[PDB]
């Protein structure tokens, strides 16, 4: 989970130009829409019967906030993802029973959303940086 | 398994992609190579440095291929037959890589056509690219 | 879906499985629940203790379904078309679980019929089970 | 990974009941047969044209021995896989460019071959134990850097 300073910057800058909370809610929503089975862990959130519905679901956007917040924490500690997410890991593993492959999916959703918001600013080099970050976060969560 | 709507979303989005085919192809490859270095080993004979002519010429062929899949959305298997044999028998590309290229294309699309790249559009394209990837690796099954 | 050599292997191996279908089905599920406990979440209404009449009965149904696919191998989807909705739209089973169950069944077969479980027979069953799995998850992709 | 002194005794006892070298050779062989794209990494091994040629290939067998030796190291250091495979992790990523998903596949081949060799001894519980081991090895090999 290393990052060239040049990259360390990109992630630091670009993550600033974006509205974190929107990213999380949109990333989660895309996850539920693109991979309908991930909905199984969210019967509570209510109506997830369709895309527009899912993307407009209050409980979905609200949870994205917490997911993006946690993601942000691991973003401030790209050197200790191990313990940073350790608590969550056992929660997603032993209590929620989420197959670790899914963490990787949400990470892809986050990457796609960032490209959706930052447009041309989310360049190849920039994506690589964030991918390494995303890859690291998912690794920690499953580990 | 593409609904009528999903199919129109692919056709609609394709119209726009085809007018920026060359750049969309090059950007997709750049994202792939930079974010997933393992993929570079398939092009040892290539000049993979920025603005490269080979990469640019190649990126154009890839998007054109995706276009053929759009034109033959009802029989992607038939359309991409020659390519699935090439990627499996000759190039022997690891199946996981198609998912990586698909992700990178989706990123390029979302960043280039933000208004059109809604959740539904995303789901439709992911499903479409999954069929294209499945067809290209069918020779391993 | 399968070539003649693969088909021949699936049928001859099935001839043996048939006489032990119930124990094979039960052994497969128990290997699955213990090696991949996450899968247990889909059977909260089940008494997952060994020798369970509920678990054994379910094991018999899974293997019976595999057998039905063997019987009409020229059209697997038509023989299992029914099970798709249940697993995909109703149960919403994560597709990764199908690889897990298939893997566990392969372990059971390898342990039960070592002489028959050659590399070739393994390749054929892996492809066959992958076909069965796509059909059951087809309401996804 | 973390295994009870029970699982550890089971893994230990069952492992002693197989020819490790054959297990490694047959697992690698099955990998090449069932997921043919993996052959791309072994062009120097010779004839891999058919399941028969692969399973009887001397280099494939010779290489399986190396794979299983490292695997055996892991069995002897379940409390520290990350460290044990750090060097192999670097080789496979930085030098060989092997997608880590394949580590999971070879791990599955080993588990299947263990079943093939042990029969009734490879109980559902024994598989579960070895499963944690193989998952641990795969993760250790995919762990970036050390
Ligand atoms: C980028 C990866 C992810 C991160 C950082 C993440 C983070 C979180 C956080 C911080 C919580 C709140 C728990 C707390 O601390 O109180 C949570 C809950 C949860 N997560 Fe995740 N998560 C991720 C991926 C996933 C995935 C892929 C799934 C499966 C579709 C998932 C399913 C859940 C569920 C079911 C809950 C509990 C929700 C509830 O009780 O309403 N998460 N996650
Ligand atoms: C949506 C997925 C893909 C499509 C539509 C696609 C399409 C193509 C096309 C049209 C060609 C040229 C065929 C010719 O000139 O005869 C090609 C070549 C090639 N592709 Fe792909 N490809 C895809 C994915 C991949 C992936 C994932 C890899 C591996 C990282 C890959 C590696 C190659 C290589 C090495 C060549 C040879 C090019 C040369 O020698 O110039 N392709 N592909
Ligand atoms: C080769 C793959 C599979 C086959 C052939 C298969 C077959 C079947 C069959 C025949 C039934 C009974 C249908 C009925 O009652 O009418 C069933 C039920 C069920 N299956 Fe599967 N299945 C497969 C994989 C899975 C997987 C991977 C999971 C999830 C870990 C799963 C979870 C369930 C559940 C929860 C039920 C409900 C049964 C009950 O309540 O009694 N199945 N399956
Ligand atoms: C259980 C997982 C694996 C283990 C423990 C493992 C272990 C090893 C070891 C000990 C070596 C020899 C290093 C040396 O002495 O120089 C090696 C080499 C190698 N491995 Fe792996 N490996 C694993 C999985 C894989 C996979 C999945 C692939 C790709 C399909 C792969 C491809 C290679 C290649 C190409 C070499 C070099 C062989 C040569 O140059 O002749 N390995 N591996």
């Amino acid at each position: 989970v290393h990052l060239t300073d040049a990259e360390k910057a990109a992630v630091s800058g670009l993550w600033g130009k974006v509205n974190a909370d929107e990213v999380g809610g949109e990333a989660l929503g895309r996850l539920l829409v693109v991979y309908p089975w991930t909905q199984r862990y969210f019967d509570s959130f209510g109506d997830l019967s369709s895309a527009s519905a899912i993307m407009g679901n209050a409980k979905v956007k609200a949870h994205g906030k917490k997911v993006i917040t946690a993601f942000n924490d691991g973003l401030n500690h790209l050197d200790s993802l191990k313990g940073t997410f350790a608590s969550l890991s056992e929660l997603h593993c032993d209590k929620l029973h989420v197959d670790p492959e899914n963490f990787r999916l949400l990470g892809n959703m986050i990457v796609i959303v960032l490209g959706h918001h930052l447009g041309k600013d989310f360049t190849p080099a920039a994506q690589a940086a964030f991918q390494k970050v995303v890859a690291g976060v998912a690794a920690a969560l499953a580990h | 398994s593409l609904t009528k709507t999903e199919r129109t979303i692919i056709v609609s989005m394709w119209a726009k992609i085809s007018t920026q085919a060359d750049t969309i192809g090059t950007e997709t490859l750049e994202r792939l190579f930079l974010s997933h270095p393992q993929t570079k080993t398939y092009f040892p004979h290539f000049d993979l440095h920025p603005g490269s002519a080979q990469l640019r010429a190649h990126g154009s062929k890839v998007v054109a291929a995706v276009g053929d899949a759009v034109k033959s959305i009802d029989d992607i298997g038939g359309a991409l037959s020659k390519l699935s044999e090439l990627h499996a028998y000759i190039l022997r590309v690891d199946p996981v890589n198609f998912k990586l290229l698909s992700h990178c294309l989706l990123v390029t699309l979302a960043a280039r056509f933000p208004a059109d790249f809604t959740a539904e559009a995303h789901a439709a394209w992911d499903k479409f690219l999954s069929v294209v990837s499945s067809v290209l690796t069918e020779k391993y099954r």
